[PDB]
């Protein structure tokens, strides 16, 4: 019953797509919906809910980020990407208790 | 804008009950919602210990439940961990974040404040 | 209120000929009614749904179905304009009453 | 009496207001109406049997 995100220091590039696998034990999928959450944070730095849901947009940022998946497996999505996306990236579900934190892969850069 | 802030005694002498701080002000405060409890430690996990609406509903850890208190304050209405012990090594940050219904959509954060069990 | 089997009552409720079902209750009873209905396909396509204040938010809201269309009052918190009015009516009625 | 109310569409799952009810008429906005199943198109309630 275990939730994890692959991998923790991940090879990400310019321009390309980055993919978190965010796998979660449990299953996700509710009457056709996955509640997932995608989040950053820095240490000491208040979180800040990137994207809602993995396919709706957030009032802010393009459709750089994404999220794909269904019921024990998802993927954040990042095309293209950035180098300010250095973060403490958290995927979280939603669909009841337990709420469990995601694996909160840290972003590093090439 | 909408803004909140979270405070507390954090460090007196020890033996004492941390009474956390969490108000919002800007926005009415008993309106609908989440507002939860968050805890992180320094190895970069989170995890979680409770919620509160305005509809009067609460959730709580079965394991954790043993030494919280929310408590009122209606002046302002902003709301009260209450904990046992305080310390200074098992730096720990905690968050109060409301938020919409069902774990759902995260809309606000905490700042972090330093918060111990040891 | 508070029951907790009524999944043979939502049958009977598709039984019947009409696709249009609507809700007036509490927001845990709301809660389990949603529950009951997802784990019984009640919330498909055609099934129109239309509910009232008490149950578009609150402990319902996490179990709420995709497709709620719901209804609420405008400002029906903002106090002080109540108060306002309130007083304004008050007064006005004191005085026309004691002239 | 006459109270304007307003309309909210679960728009996955958020609160948007797809019309005011002005206490005698209901006039929507100009978002469409999301469905139960995820449709857009009217569903009607009649289905014979
Ligand atoms: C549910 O209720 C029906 C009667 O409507 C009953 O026959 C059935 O045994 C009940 N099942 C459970 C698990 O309560
Ligand atoms: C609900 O519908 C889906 C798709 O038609 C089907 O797979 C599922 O078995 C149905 N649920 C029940 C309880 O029959
Ligand atoms: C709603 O409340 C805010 C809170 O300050 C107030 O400024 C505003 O005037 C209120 N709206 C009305 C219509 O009274």
């Amino acid at each position: 019953i275990v939730l994890t995100q692959s991998p923790a220091s991940l090879a990400v590039s310019l321009g390309q797509r980055a993919t978190i696998s965010c796998k979660a034990s449990q299953s996700v999928d509710y009457d056709g919906n996955s509640y997932m959450n995608w989040y950053q944070q820095k240490p000491g730095q208040p979180p800040k809910l990137l994207i809602y849901a993995a396919s709706n947009l957030e009032s802010g940022i393009p459709a750089r980020f994404s999220g794909s998946g269904s019921g024990t497996d998802f993927t954040l999505n990042i095309h293209p990407v950035e180098e300010e996306d250095a973060a403490t990236y958290y995927c979280q579900q939603g669909n009841e208790d337990p709420p469990t934190f995601g694996g909160g892969t840290k972003l590093e850069i090439k | 804008d909408v803004q909140l802030q979270e405070s507390g005694p954090g460090l007196v002498k020890p033996s004492q009950s941390l009474s956390l701080t969490c108000t919002v002000t800007g926005y009415s405060i008993t309106s609908d919602y989440a507002w939860n409890w968050i805890r992180q430690f320094p190895g970069n996990k989170l995890e979680w210990m409770g919620y509160i609406s305005y509809s009067g509903s609460t959730g709580y850890n079965p394991s954790l439940k043993s030494r919280i208190s929310i408590t009122r304050d209606t002046s302002k209405n902003q709301f009260f961990l209450q904990l046992n012990s305080v310390t200074t090594e098992d730096t720990a940050t905690y968050y109060c974040a409301r938020l919409y219904y069902g774990f759902y959509g995260m809309d606000y954060w905490g700042q972090g404040t330093s918060v111990t069990v040891s | 209120p508070g029951t907790k089997n009524v999944t043979a009552l939502l049958m009977e409720a598709r039984e019947l000929e009409a696709r249009v079902i609507i809700l007036s209750a509490s927001e845990d009873d709301a809660a389990t009614v949603y529950r009951a209905a997802a784990m019984l396909n009640m919330t498909g396509s055609g099934y129109v749904w239309l509910v009232g204040e008490r149950e578009i938010s609150g402990n319902a809201l996490r179990y709420a179905p995709d497709g709620i269309i719901g209804l609420q009052l405008i400002n029906g918190k903002n106090e002080s304009a109540h108060i306002s009015d309130a007083v304004g009516v008050v007064a006005q009625a004191v005085h026309e009453l004691l002239e | 009496k006459f109270a304007n109310y307003s309309i909210m569409n679960l728009q996955n799952r958020k609160l948007v207001q797809v019309g005011i009810y002005n206490g005698t008429h209901v006039i929507p906005n100009d978002r469409k109406i999301i469905w139960p199943g995820g449709e857009t198109e009217k569903p009607r309630g009649y289905q014979m049997s």
